[PDB]
């Protein structure tokens, strides 16, 4: 009824903030992004430090696997996106379009497309075989914090300071839901379920809410962490017991029940705000990352 | 009340 997460290994590299961990489809890999223009990859269950991959010209908001776990894209400051074989650490293509720092990118199931939000207020869908921008999304009125295909990559889910969730049609483009609460505080991180029947979604106003996508009606609240400033990734944990995962900026990386919404545990290592947290796709394991004043990466495991 | 995230 309750994990029970310990610190396995510490991961130091990075010489900035860092803003994303991601661990590859097959369960082998944990790559990381940084403000220190960086990529890293690790291993996924010793922590050990693998490659850098390096190229982008400013600071990189996200990364993330395609599904075959031999592609990264990532998404950065310089305003564009890279994809990245990683075998080889060659940069296959240059993303270019958006006019502002890109924020968040997601590979598509097929991983033929790419998504990518931006603080230009965009969404963007790329092609991932000649890098050229297929559709232009008027996606929202302020930065884009988050972007995240379905299970079958037929919608993709949107959430922007704005306020605003949003679903998307991948094929027409075309806007087929707007996620309105009781309240609209900044939308700061957004993603489908694994079977995409529902939304996670955090907001500025520390708290974590569990939309249903096709009833339009949120049903679950997470709450007990903070989370006033920072673009901070949540999770759904089901390899073991179904948790709710999710950094905090009093440096804890929290876990709720995800039917009670009971906070279950609460990991203490980093020292600073935990910007990050993945979960591993067969073993119960999380990545946490952190920022400026911390700069290491964390692996936990548990045994439910 | 009880969801279920994972079955498709």
């Amino acid at each position: 009824v309750k994990p029970n997460y310990a610190l396995k290994f510490t991961l130091a590299g990075h010489t900035k903030a860092v803003s994303s961990v991601k661990f590859s489809p097959n369960g082998e890999w944990l790559a990381s992004s940084s403000a220190d223009k960086l990529i890293k990859i690790w291993g996924a269950y010793d922590g050990k430090f693998e490659k850098t991959i390096s190229g982008h010209k400013l600071g990189i908001s996200d990364v993330a696997w395609s599904s075959d776990s031999n592609l990264l894209v990532s998404a950065s400051d310089d305003k564009t996106l890279k994809i990245w074989d990683v075998s080889s650490g060659k940069c296959l293509k240059t993303l270019k379009g958006h006019s502002n720092y890109v924020f968040c990118c997601n590979f598509n199931p097929q991983s033929n497309l790419i998504v990518s939000g931006s603080f230009d207020e965009s969404v963007r869908i790329w092609d991932v075989k000649t890098g050229k921008c297929l559709k232009t999304l008027p996606a929202h009125s302020d930065p884009v914090s988050a972007v995240h295909f379905n299970r079958d990559g037929s919608l993709i889910v949107s959430s922007s300071y704005d306020g605003l969730c949003r679903i998307w049609d991948t094929a027409s483009g075309q806007c087929l839901k707007t996620l309105i609460d009781d309240d609209n505080p900044p939308v700061s991180f957004v993603k489908f379920s694994p079977n995409g029947k529902y939304i996670l979604a955090a907001t500025l106003d520390n708290t974590l809410k569990l939309w249903d996508y096709s009833k339009g009606k949120c049903l679950k609240t997470y709450t007990g962490h903070k989370n006033e400033k920072y673009c901070i990734f949540a999770n759904f944990s089901v390899t073991g017991g179904k948790w709710i995962v999710s950094g905090s900026e009093d440096n804890l990386v929290y876990i709720w029940n995800l039917q009670t919404k009971e906070i279950v545990q609460k990991l203490q290592g980093h020292t600073d705000v935990v910007i990050s947290t993945a979960c591993h796709p067969t073993e119960n394991i999380i990545a946490s990352a952190a920022l400026e004043n911390d700069k290491t990466i964390k692996l936990w495991k548990s045994d439910c | 009340e009880e969801i279920d995230v994972v079955s498709v």
